[PDB]
């Protein structure tokens, strides 16, 4: 029965080791992502949570018919 | 000996040769803040896929 239907215990051992490693990395990545999102929403200096401003190319730098401006 | 200007002459854009230095900052502007640095490097596939709940990709 063992020869025909099942395998050795080392197979399951190493499989669950790999599964545990994968899940641990995923958990760490999730926590790091939450922290990064919080920090970049608070500060706004990151790529995410960038809100549009007024483009400076719309300004007209020419004489305005009055000397002051 | 004065000649009256013709039509279209007094409305010309004329050059002026002066000695007054060109102002460096006529608007008295402050120092512009440093921008967000850049996006750098090539794109690599996401580690362990979406990592959303039980989905493995
Ligand atoms: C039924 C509805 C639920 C399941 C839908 C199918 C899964 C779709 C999916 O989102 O997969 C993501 C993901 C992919 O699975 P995987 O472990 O990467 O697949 C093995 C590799 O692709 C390695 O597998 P592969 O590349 O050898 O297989 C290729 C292809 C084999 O197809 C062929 O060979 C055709 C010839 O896959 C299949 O056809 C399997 C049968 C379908 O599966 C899951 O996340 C499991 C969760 C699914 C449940 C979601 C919520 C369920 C709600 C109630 C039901
Ligand atoms: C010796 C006589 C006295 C003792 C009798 C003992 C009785 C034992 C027989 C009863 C069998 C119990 C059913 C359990 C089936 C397990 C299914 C699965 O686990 O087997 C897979 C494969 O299946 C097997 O090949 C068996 C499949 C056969 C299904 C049994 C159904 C027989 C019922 C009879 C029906 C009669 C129909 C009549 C029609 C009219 C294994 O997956 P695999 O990853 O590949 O192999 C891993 C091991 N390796 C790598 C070393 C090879």
């Amino acid at each position: 029965i063992a020869r025909t239907f099942y395998d050795g215990p080392e197979k399951n051992y190493e499989k669950t080791m790999a599964i545990l490693q994968i899940e641990a990395e995923k958990a760490e990545l999730r926590l790091k992502e939450l922290e990064v999102r919080r920090l970049m929403r608070a500060r706004g200096d990151g790529p995410w949570y960038q809100y549009p401003t007024i483009d400076k190319a719309l300004i007209d730098h020419s004489p305005k018919t009055t000397p002051d401006n | 000996g004065w000649v009256r200007p013709d039509l279209g002459e007094l409305s010309k854009v004329t050059k002026v040769k002066t000695d007054r230095p060109l102002p460096e900052n006529p608007y008295h502007s402050r120092a512009r803040p440093e921008p967000n640095p850049e996006a750098e490097g090539d794109l690599k596939p996401a580690k362990h896929g979406s990592r959303l709940f039980f989905w493995t990709m």
